[PDB]
């Protein structure tokens, strides 16, 4: 009956900090347990990886979250550098109390981890996103710990050429954590895309690299772009939408550029492959910097016709859009190319990934879909239509028909209802009209006959703020109230954050403040027990609108119209003293680039946060272990233990 | 006659046969201005030819290119009076004046600006402003050609290849107008300085003047009388010379011979110049430079002839020309081909270099050009020796101040001998060795006539000087001559303890010692000081201008993130090490870390090992040893000697003529004091011995 | 019979150059204590520059700033690009364009800075006459045949009339390559350090026919870790013997295919270690006389007529002298 | 006022093409193509150009079919201002899918050259553009010298540093240069080639756009500016631009004739004092 629960992240990070939660339960109220809990060795041995940390507990307090520490040097010594195959370890917590109160056969009771060596956030950016061959290349790196704080450990940097053969590398301490460096590519280089990794000294594994294009060019003096009036043409066989371009020139300094236009059109495959049309190529002269055509019907019926091909089959294919503009009197050449352009057969596009799986059956289902334009920002206001066939749970199907515009930003929450002994669920989610998005999904139910069930139900189905309290409610579904509280936790990067007990009451809340190192992705896991068996339920919640901790503000004084020569009072704003970094890119290396190289910005940065996640999927599970595994811990209470994962992809 | 409307603006003009046809008319403008045309011609009495008049400002060239930093303000062509700064970007150290005002003569002031990170083999020679650079790497045998921009004019080497000594061949292009000039006070420091090294043996010195139609019977006096005054200096620095006295035209007339026994002395040689005319002269009014350079060149090869092929009196005979020309050869071809011959017979080559310098001083205004006075002279690092005055008035003005080399100062230094065959202590005259009650044996650098400069931790018994004794080169003895010790300062923050507190056994800090020396030292080939740097010594020493500062030397003599330097062992042979400077210090002093006797107690490097210490010992560098503490860590620059440290300590001892290394934990490395972080406690203690340069 | 105007121009002397085009700049790092203003100089290139901006604070962790976007106009000047490549005694046609943006007809004098190493028309004192109308751009050609072997600075320069006093100049410094076309001489030796046969091997020295003169010879070893190489490779040269030691494994497999600039003369040597099946790769660069108007394509313009010359540059007797 | 152009077009490879092309032909300094015969060309039925484009200086033409053969058309310009510099324009044709197949061609003025006239020999090339050489001609003429205008000329300005009488041997055209391989009478002046002496063969060349004559079996007395090629055989080869005095050489009966015998005779003088004494300055 008394029991022991084993926390901790399905993958243990080396020289950072791990936390490791532990549990009772069936205590009696005067009994006390002590022990400690420490890393082992693979079954290599049985030297410590990691000192002892105690930890204490009663009835009543029965939770406690251990900042276990792994340092490098015991990792190393206790030999994490010499097994065998792949990479794994053992966290075990030793007690007299197993043998004391279970007569179990050993005081040992241990979970079975992966090790990586990958640590910390490594950024760095280049001077250019695009070199002439023999110029000198100018880049810095940036070294931070977890909590994105600047960090002093050693890191070794590396160029690889084109081909990717290695060209230099250096080995330089932190006294202030960003490290400048230059070195010149050779002059017979090649064109080709250069790489600069950044590793962690100690750690092998935490290789962050960007890319620089390097291609024999002169800059340009202006640059085209060709804007699609729909970026979507409809293929369906009722009706085919006009295909128009606005083809816009214009000097990089803001004025328009007088000249011509030369254009020609193709289809281009998803493998590369372009056949272009024989004919139907338009020259135009650019009148106030712009030039408006269009594809006509008989025109691209011919096309077609040409090259033997027929409407049903243009799936999948694009339309390539080549435009060269000559710059007139000038004589400059400058090019653009168009392959976005995509036939659809339908102008919205369905993404139903944040719809949670494995929904316990007797509580609502909460159906989330993501009505994005195709390939557009996300639309508002569109309904969904979706029909609910609830198989049979011992009598006839019945179908459940729900609508639901999008709130904003393409975000759809509909909750069906469930009924109990459901045996499994299929879901027709249709978006759009006339045309629409077409998306299936079908759900199975839990094994019948369990222990029990726990469902999560979020009233707010809007994303957090950074800040703002996020609220959940909590109901044990289909079994007594034989237990008195239940357990919850919050996962944040990987590690496990927060841990603490709410008493079982009607209609219950458990709130979290949504802080900002939460975001952009946390696990939300909560479980109680039944007896002695576990069932557990992981909700994931996203926070968007992230901004950073502190601030930083580029602001030039006036209007942005100056004249060579003169002076710029830029202003820098923060909050802190602050290593602020800067650097004044012209804009023709944007257009002279084969391929347009997003900067640096916070999305970047917060999906470095997510690239410590361990997260698989929205959550959910039809048992607690594959609650726990869905949220990427491990757990052991004595008797049933998850296996450790068998990759860190999770597919 | 010729019309008489020919006035220009702001200035004047002088006319040579009045408004006759084929008379020439001369432009004048004040300083700061030039004149626009400069000449004109009468014609047979037509229109007055031209090769308005008006004197249009000076304007000075601007920084065509300036690698790897910044200049501010950015102008087409910088105007008289104006200024410039040039600060460059991080991790790059500025060298040069950072602030160029440019002076009315169409020249900036100060050395050109430009920054290096070291990393390449050889100093950056950067860009001169007005010029360009081609080939962006400085490696060892790398080159660089300069081309200069607009109408300028290139004087300088046009081709500079990094040599193996770490310094680039030729001078330092300076992109030069057709109407710039050089003030004197600005060319004479110059001049004394490359005679200061032709002095630095018999020396020949060969003066050629001008006697043609275009220099006037004035200026050709003039010329006789800055000949005269330069002879007079020459000969009273009782130094081994011979001069002869050559007054060219359309055909040469040699005036004195150095063949001749006569040429060494003063009288003689005044009177032979005085006995000069311009009557000698009118047979022929050409200018043939190649004339009077083959008339040196006869010399020198019946000089050769007489001494001897291989003969020593002759491999020690240096040679420096003067010309006092006005720059107009108009006959017997070009002068570059007979000093092609000259070097060619003198065999001259990266070493031999010494041995021969050419001055080509032009004068006059109107029919001066650069380019045969840049090919005619010599071309050296840090030395300029083409130079032109607008009058000759400026010649006498710069001559007569030439060699004002200060009265009775003395305290030469940084002179030793390069060749194998000569002895130890011949070739390190400053190295002595020290002796104190411990019995244990230290090095030391002879810094005066007086003073010797060591490490404070040679004495250890206390500071009892009176039972310590050094130990000097000596001609007489190879055992060096005893000398007692009349006073000791020992740097007051030096304790070997202070820091044991921290578990650190060990620390030198403030490790350095001078001690005063009872008897002057008799200075001779075995026994001479070496220059200490940032002091007016040194600076002489090192080719600089007179407003150099210590910052100034710290930059040129630890110029590179690698400088090989030397220390001198124990048995007086010479060994090399590699002094590593930035960024490549910490990684040369992280070493100390590993260290398992000296510091068993040690979490920051940087309080054993401070910025008060040179770093050295990596790649295959010898390592110096207990005894050799104290002695000088010097490099070679321009055939001189400079002290930037002492040996204080080592991690690795290969004494514990015999020497072994090892290839374990921990590797062996050096820590020398560096003698620039120490100036204050130099310049308290021997302020009135060296003259120091501002910090 | 059109009218030209002499000399009634501007003195080009008050005209400001513009010489400063820098792809980047800005590169330092600052720290700002919550508040700081820079005093920055504007380059003379006419585009627009997009500051970035990034943040490390000691406690308010990492923030990346919105990129400013700065604009500078100058609205009359003389945009010239210089081409991607020149090769020395090649002919090539600068292409000066000048953009008149105002409200006004304009009439420029276009001319080049005569410059060694240069071969212009006529000299290159010779101005050549072109008029920009209101709101609209006129190229200007020159044609030039460089014969200096090195970089040079060339200087642009448009003056308008004196009645509107406008103009533009640009010197930009024109990097001119050696004579003929680049030539690569790959040399591909397999290297098994087991084979004792293979723990030495000779590369021949390079004598090549047509190498031209100063050839900028650049040797690249390109060495494969594919499989422990310690592969050394020690060279007798004329500048020195240099030796550079290559470890491609280092005890490690990350793709770790190797690359060094190694500096030589003529002759070159290997010394192989390990055990492995590396290859390696010396690259050898150097000028060559080389040949290729287009094989598919081909143009040609004929024109006959007369033309009117400015009596600068007719090329004939001045018939009184 | 008005000339007539001819823009022709043609294709070999027949493989590499991927069909149409473009031309960009750019017109002189100072002149615009007219529209109206732009389009009366673009009018036609076979019009050899779907679409034109043409303001100032630069004319396009979109050529969508370029066959094996030679076939072309022309168009006329007019002038606004005058050609400020003799200087050949540029033609390119792109190709309209792969417009980095692109290759240009030089085309020359109605009557000059095509590309910019340089002396190359060995590994060097002199700038041979500039001025036409005058042939001076005073004595045949009967003008007396005045103020020693060869002296004056040889000493003041142009500085002159090489002076040979020469004897032309030959007339002969060698690329955009007619050479005048000539036999040195004797040396007068001299600062480059130090291994100058009589009887010794030099090349004199000029531009053959130039009407300058050097008449064989005659001599004349050459001076002028130092050129560097260096005739590829080892003697620095001399060309003839201005700042370069040339003379006919007295004959058995030009200086004989009344009007002339004090101008031949002055110029043996001054052949005698140069050669002999020299500039005397
Ligand atoms: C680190 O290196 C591995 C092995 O090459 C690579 O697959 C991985 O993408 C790298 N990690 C990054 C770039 O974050
Ligand atoms: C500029 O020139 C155009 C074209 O000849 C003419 O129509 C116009 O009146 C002129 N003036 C202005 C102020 O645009
Ligand atoms: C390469 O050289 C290192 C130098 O430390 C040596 O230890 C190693 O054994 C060598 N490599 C092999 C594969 O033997
Ligand atoms: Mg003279």
């Amino acid at each position: 009956k008394p029991r022991l629960l084993l926390f901790s992240p399905s993958v243990v990070h080396l020289g950072v900090p791990l936390s490791v939660g532990v549990q009772l339960q069936d205590v009696p109220r005067g009994q006390v347990v002590k022990g400690s809990v420490f890393l082992r060795n693979p079954s290599r041995n049985n030297v410590p990886c990691s000192p002892k940390v105690d930890f204490t507990l009663s009835s009543e307090r029965d939770f406690a979250l251990l900042s276990l520490q792994v340092p490098l040097k015991d990792a190393k010594s206790c030999g994490l550098h010499q097994l065998l195959r792949g990479p794994e370890v053992q966290l075990v917590a030793h007690s007299p109390w197993l043998k004391d109160s279970l007569s179990r056969t050993t005081n040992i009771q241990g979970i079975n981890l992966l090790f990586s060596s990958r640590r910390g956030h490594l950024f760095l950016q280049t001077d250019q996103p695009i070199y002439n061959p023999g110029q000198r290349v100018r880049y810095r790196v940036f070294a931070l710990d977890q909590k994105m704080r600047p960090s002093t450990d050693t890191i070794t940097v590396m160029v690889e050429n084109s081909h990717g053969l290695r060209v230099r590398k250096k080995e330089v301490y932190m006294p202030s954590s960003i490290f400048q460096d230059d070195f010149v590519i050779p002059d017979i280089s090649e064109p080709g895309t250069w790489k600069i990794s950044a590793r962690f000294s100690d750690g092998l594994e935490s290789n962050s690299s960007t890319q620089f294009e390097v291609k024999k060019y002169v800059l340009p003096n202006f640059e085209v772009k060709i804007t699609p009036g729909k970026p979507y043409i409809l293929t369906v066989p009722g009706h085919l939408d006009e295909m128009q371009l606005d083809i816009q020139a214009r000097y990089i300094y803001g004025k328009p550029v007088q000249g011509v236009a030369y254009v020609r059109f193709g289809l281009l495959d998803e493998d590369g492959k372009k056949t272009f049309f024989r004919g139907l190529e338009s020259q135009t002269k650019l009148v106030n910097g712009q030039s408006h055509i269009s594809l006509s019907k008989a025109e691209f019926q011919d096309a077609l016709e040409k090259l033997n091909m027929g409407i049903t089959d243009l799936q999948g294919l694009r339309l390539y859009v080549a435009a060269a503009i000559i710059e007139s009197p000038g004589g400059e050449m400058e090019e653009a190319e168009l392959t976005s352009w995509y036939f659809v057969s339908s102008p919205f596009s369905l993404d139903l990934s944040k719809t949670k799986r494995h929904l316990v059956p007797g509580a609502p289902f909460l159906l989330q879909a993501l009505v994005r334009e195709m390939s557009g920002s996300p639309a508002s206001g569109i309904p969904v239509k979706v029909s609910a066939t609830v198989s049979s749970p011992g009598s006839v199907p019945e179908v459940q028909d729900i609508q639901q515009n999008t709130d904003g930003s393409g975000q759809v929450s509909i909750p069906i209802i469930i009924p109990q002994t459901i045996s499994e669920l299929q879901l027709s989610v249709s978006a759009g009209s006339p045309h629409p998005a077409i998306a299936r999904l079908t759900v199975a139910a839990p094994p019948s006959g369990g222990p029990g069930f726990l469902s999560i139900e979020r009233p707010d189905s809007r994303p957090p703020r950074v800040g703002d309290t996020l609220n959940l409610n909590l109901r044990a579904v289909g079994s007594g109230a034989t237990f008195s509280h239940y357990y919850y936790m919050i996962l944040s990067r990987g590690q496990i954050v927060f841990m603490n007990r709410e008493p079982k009451r009607t209609l219950t809340s458990v709130s979290v403040f949504v802080d900002h190192h939460l975001a952009p992705s946390f696990y939300f896991v909560a479980f109680y027990y039944h007896g002695d068996h576990p069932v557990a339920n992981s909700l994931r919640v996203d926070v968007q609108a992230g901004a950073c901790e502190g601030k930083l503000e580029l602001s030039v004084d006036g209007a942005k119209q100056y004249r060579n020569g003169e002076s710029v009072k830029l202003h820098l704003e923060t909050d802190s003293l602050a290593l602020v970094a800067l650097g004044a890119l012209d804009t023709a290396l944007y257009a002279a680039g084969s391929k347009s190289h997003k900067p640096l910005n916070m999305g970047k940065v917060f999906e470095a946060m997510n690239s410590y996640d361990l997260g698989c999927g929205p959550g959910g599970g039809d048992s607690a272990l594959q609650v726990f595994q869905a949220a990427g811990l491990a757990f052991s209470d004595g008797d049933q233990w998850t296996l450790s994962r068998k990759r860190l992809s999770c597919p | 006659s010729c019309p008489q409307n020919v006035n220009i603006s702001g200035g004047t003009f002088t006319l040579s046969h009045g408004w006759a046809p084929g008379s020439l008319l001369t432009y004048s403008c004040p300083q700061g201005l030039y004149p626009s045309p400069a000449s004109r011609l009468c014609k047979s009495s037509g229109q007055w030819q031209t090769p308005k008049a008006v004197c249009k400002p000076v304007r000075c060239p601007a920084p065509v290119s300036f690698e790897n930093g910044i200049y501010t303000p950015r102008l087409g062509s910088y105007p008289v009076g104006g200024n410039v700064s040039f600060e460059c970007e991080d991790g790059f150290i500025l060298r040069g004046s950072p602030v160029r005002q440019c002076r009315p003569n169409g020249m900036w002031d100060g050395e050109t600006a430009v920054c290096d990170n070291g990393a390449g083999h050889c100093p950056n020679p950067g860009i001169s402003l007005g010029a360009v650079r081609t080939g962006f790497r400085f490696g060892h045998g790398d080159k660089v050609r300069y081309r200069c921009s607009s109408n300028l004019v290139l004087t300088g080497s046009s081709e500079r290849e990094c040599q193996g000594n770490g310094v680039w061949s030729g001078t330092e292009p300076i992109c030069r107008q057709p109407y710039s000039y050089d003030f004197p006070e600005d060319v004479a420091p110059a001049l004394g300085t490359s005679f200061s090294h032709m002095l630095g043996g018999h020396l020949n010195l060969y003066l050629l003047l001008d006697c043609s139609q275009s220099v006037s019977e004035n200026d050709f006096l003039i010329f006789k009388e800055s000949a005269s005054l330069m002879v007079d200096r020459i000969f009273s620095f009782e130094i081994n010379v011979s001069v002869a006295i050559i007054t060219f035209a359309s055909e040469p007339k040699v005036l004195m011979s150095v063949l001749n026994d006569n040429s060494r002395d003063m009288t003689e040689v005044i009177s032979s110049l005085e006995n000069a005319n311009y009557k000698d002269h009118e047979n022929g009014t050409g200018t043939n430079t190649y004339a009077a350079l083959n008339s040196v060149y006869l010399m020198m090869n019946n000089q050769m002839r007489l001494l001897g092929m291989e003969t020593m009196a002759w491999q020690e005979i240096r040679h420096a020309i003067i010309l006092l020309t006005d720059g107009k050869s108009n006959m017997g071809g070009s002068p570059k081909t007979a000093v092609d011959h000259i070097r060619e017979i003198l065999n001259i080559n990266q070493k031999r270099n010494d041995y021969l310098d050419i001055y080509a001083i032009g004068v006059g205004k109107l029919d001066v050009d650069w380019r045969e006075l840049n090919e005619l002279g010599s071309k050296k690092d840090g030395e300029r020796h083409a130079f032109i005055l607008q009058d000759t008035k400026a010649l006498h003005q710069v001559f007569e101040h030439m060699l004002d080399v200060s009265k009775l100062t003395d305290t030469i230094c940084g002179v030793g001998n390069m060749s194998a065959n000569a002895s130890d202590q011949e070739r390190t005259p400053w190295h002595v060795t020290i002796k104190p009650k411990s019995q244990e044996t230290c090095r030391g650098a002879l810094i005066s006539d007086q003073w010797v400069l060591t490490a404070a931790h040679c004495f250890r018994d206390g500071n009892d000087h009176s039972l310590w004794r050094v130990n000097v080169g000596d001609p007489k003895s190879q055992w060096g001559k005893e000398f007692l010790i009349e006073k000791a300062v020992i740097s007051p923050g030096f304790d070997v303890f202070a820091k044991k507190n921290q578990g650190i056994l060990e620390f030198y800090g403030d490790d350095i010692a001078l001690l005063k020396l009872a008897q002057k030292v008799k200075m001779s080939t075995h026994a001479r000081p070496i220059c200490l740097p940032c002091t007016m010594e040194a600076n002489l020493a090192l080719r600089r201008p007179q407003g150099s500062t210590c910052r100034d030397h710290e930059n040129e003599l630890l110029n590179k993130q690698s400088v090989p330097a030397h220390f001198v062992a124990l048995n007086g042979s010479k060994l090399n090490i590699n002094l590593k400077m930035g960024v490549e210090w910490t990684s040369c002093a992280e070493v100390v870390s590993q260290e398992k006797t000296m510091f068993p107690n040690l979490t920051d490097v940087r309080e054993v090992v401070t910025d008060q210490f040179l770093c050295s010992g990596t790649q295959e560098d010898e390592s110096p040893c207990k005894g050799e503490s104290g002695g000088a860590v010097f490099l070679e620059r321009r055939f001189r000697f400079f002290q930037v440290g002492l040996v204080s300590w080592g991690l690795y001892n290969p004494c514990l003529r015999k020497r072994a290394p090892r290839s374990k934990v921990p590797p062996p490395r050096d820590f020398h004091i560096n003698l620039f972080r120490m100036q204050p406690w130099l310049r308290q203690h021997l302020g009135d011995v060296l003259n120091f340069l501002p910090l």
